[PDB]
């Protein structure tokens, strides 16, 4: 069922199909022989057409009524940034320590693209609800980093003033002995201990948020959840659908699924599982 | 040419850079003269032809007449060519100018990336994410329309360049 | 007539004189074509149209040789008809 191509085999399956665009986090280029023969072996193009089933989840790509990502990392999570000199502009390259995964349905047809390295994988997958979404973040997650929750209670801190805060942090390392403002925000000691180390020194990260298309417009999610295994323990940032407040909270799975809710209920158009 | 193999950073730089079309529309003009003076020159061969019909008619001069036919028309051919080298040209022009033109200016491509780095810089607890990747579609969006504008400056020169047809050689008369 | 064509071999050098001339006059305008900018397209076209500038010449030499051949060829046909009297 799964079908796996590199950046260029991807951009002959946008040109074959004739489609512009696919969600950005998988940097494709955009669409204005040898490498074919290639895909005629794995059955993809049959003939001189892809495959029918390919075409249709490729279609889901490249005009979906949804779009949910997740940006997963081995240490710190770089968001796309490679640090070499001779980079050239728009690299398509993405970091080595960096997988992602858009999740993306039209209509009722939910389909996965991931890329790792130099490899798009896609195929199609099954997803209901907050929890199943939850549930493949979770599994992508551990397969990179096995940790646990924070031994910490949720707190909801304003969103402003944390940034503001965290900013200064920064300067210090995140340093458990500067984190006094964090303190007299009301925020725990033990909490301050585990987000300066998830911060400061973090063994794996994650992203998740999301993408809604209406008729003449887009949107992103106006939350976004965050996840971070630093020593003693795994940590979730989300924000609360509403200024704005930041729920810091212990990785458990029932918050998680509760994080994944509010990314998903602060779309702009609302209802996310039938909209069209 | 497939110029969305390339980044906006290299068609928007592309454009801008160099010396623009002076030197295409002196070419223009010169082609223009040329034109001019070769039409003189067609008249003015009819011209001789025909006198020397009139001074001296009769059978030695009408088979003169007979072997000049094929250079007459040679002639005739490559003034009609002069006068759309200055028209194409120009359509040259008026093309590198709506490529210009149309380009997505580097300051917005700068800005995007600019923009782009503040929101990293500052996404210690991942809020900025998703504005991050509206700034990555936004730069694809420039990507995009460099390419749709280069592909657009590619067939116009192409089709300019298709009606001016090579030069034929000269035939013989005796 | 023979007079005929030696005027007739006069003027056919004037106007070959005339087609060099404007030939080499702005020879270096046709040929100087620089690309606009530094893409690939421009380049393509200031490259055929120097060229293009460069075959025209070409076939102006071409054309002027065709034109003193058959200059010479009404002279020695005047010298032939003027020679039998």
């Amino acid at each position: 069922t799964d079908i796996t191509v590199n950046v260029d085999g991807f951009w002959m399956l946008q040109a074959l199909l004739d489609i512009r665009h696919v969600a950005p986090e998988l940097r494709c280029r955009p669409y204005v022989h040898p490498g074919m023969a290639v895909m005629r072996e794995q059955g993809i193009v049959v003939n001189d057409a892809v495959n029918e089933q390919v075409a249709a989840r490729m279609k889901v790509l490249a005009a979906p009524d949804l779009e949910v990502v997740a940006l997963l990392s081995r240490g710190k999570l770089l968001y796309g940034v490679i640090d070499d000199e001779n980079q050239p502009p728009g690299s398509r390259d993405i970091p080595d320590n960096e997988f992602r995964v858009v999740l993306a349905r039209r209509g009722q047809h939910w389909v996965s693209a991931v890329r790792v390295g130099n490899d798009i994988t896609v195929d199609d997958v099954t997803v209901s609800d907050s929890a199943s979404i939850a549930a493949l973040v979770m599994d992508g997650l551990e397969s990179i980093h096995h940790a646990d929750p924070a031994a910490i209670n949720a707190v909801n801190v304003p969103m402003e003033e944390m940034l503001e805060a965290t900013k200064s942090w920064q300067e210090s390392g995140f340093n458990v002995f500067s984190g006094g403002d964090l303190r007299r925000m009301g925020i725990s000691a033990a909490t301050v201990a585990a987000l300066g180390q998830a911060l400061s020194d973090p063994a794996a990260e994650v992203a998740v948020y999301a993408r809604q298309y209406r008729d003449d417009a887009k949107g992103p999610s106006a939350s976004v959840l965050s996840l971070k295994d630093g020593s003693g323990g795994r940590i979730a940032l989300y924000q609360q659908a509403r200024e704005a407040w930041l729920a810091i909270c212990p990785a458990t799975p029932q918050l998680v699924q509760v994080g994944v809710k509010t990314v998903l209920d602060t779309l702009p158009y609302g209802e996310w599982k039938t909209h069209s | 040419m497939h110029f969305e193999a390339y980044p906006p950073e290299v068609n928007s730089a592309n454009i801008y850079a160099g010396p623009g079309p002076d030197s295409m529309l002196a070419a223009a003009r010169a082609w223009r003269s040329l034109d001019v003076e070769m039409t003189a020159v067609q008249r003015s061969f009819n011209r001789t032809l025909l006198s020397l019909m009139d001074a001296w008619a009769g059978p030695v001069v009408m088979q003169l007449m007979e072997a000049a036919k094929p250079f007459v028309r040679w002639l005739t051919d490559l003034c009609v060519q002069l006068s759309e080298v200055e028209r194409q040209i120009h359509e040259i022009v008026r093309a590198y100018e709506w490529a210009h033109h149309d380009m997505v200016p580097l300051a917005q491509i700068y800005n995007n990336r600019a923009e782009r780095q503040i929101l990293i810089d500052n996404n210690a607890l991942g809020q900025f994410t998703a504005q991050i990747a509206d700034l990555d579609q936004e730069y694809d969006d420039f990507w995009d329309e460099d390419g749709e504008v280069m592909r657009d400056y590619r067939l116009r020169v192409s089709d300019a360049l298709s009606k001016l047809t090579p030069w034929k050689a000269p035939p013989p008369i005796a | 007539n023979p007079e005929a064509l030696t005027v007739a071999a006069t003027e056919v050098r004037r106007i070959r004189d005339r087609a060099i001339q404007s030939d080499a006059q702005v020879a270096p305008m046709t040929t100087a074509v620089r690309p606009p900018a530094a893409d690939l397209v421009s380049e393509k076209a200031a490259t055929f149209l120097v060229e293009y500038a460069r075959k025209y010449r070409q076939t102006i030499a071409a054309a002027a040789v065709v034109l003193e051949e058959f200059a010479h060829a009404l002279t020695t046909g005047a010298d032939k008809y003027a020679t039998a009297e």
